[PDB]
């Protein structure tokens, strides 16, 4: 719906950018990720072994309460973790069942939630 | 649960050597 949830959906379902501009929020979204995602690669490891269990068994329910959680008092930084999460979290869960982002909105509506604040660190602050 | 406490932790440590590493000392 807003700007921002729109590029994480398309985001979360890596729609490929095409045209960047150093303003263009999937693009810079995509690439505060991918640096978080590189840079903290140990922790998306330790991460993974936490929720194995939660994704071989498909337990979405789960998986979307546990974010969701987390999510709580965020601040912009966990909740551009928390989405660089859920991108490779959503993708290893297809290899059993199509996962889709719409499965996870309430997650995402926690992520941007503070719109201001998560853009000001995306362009701003993110590397 | 503690599985849910786990991820909370471990996406905190990252945010902080986020937004408090490279942010204000
Ligand atoms: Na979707």
């Amino acid at each position: 719906m807003s700007r921002l949830k729109t590029a994480v959906y398309d985001y979360l379902n890596d729609v490929d950018i095409t045209e960047c501009t150093e303003m263009d929020l999937l693009c810079q979204l995509s690439n505060c990720c991918d640096f978080i995602n590189e840079t903290y690669a140990k922790n998306y490891d330790t991460l993974y072994d936490i929720m194995e269990r939660d994704i071989l068994s498909y337990n979405i329910v789960n998986i979307k309460n546990t974010l969701t959680f987390a999510l709580r008092d965020a601040s912009p930084s966990v909740k551009l973790a928390t989405l660089t999460l859920l991108a490779s979290v959503i993708k290893k869960l297809n290899k059993i069942q199509h996962t889709d982002a719409a499965m996870f909105s309430e997650v995402i509506d926690g992520i941007v939630a503070e719109e201001q604040q998560v853009i000001g660190f995306i362009q701003k602050k993110c590397k | 649960s503690s599985t849910m406490g786990q991820v909370g932790r471990q996406l905190a440590i990252i945010g902080d050597d986020i937004n408090r590493r490279y942010d204000s000392e």
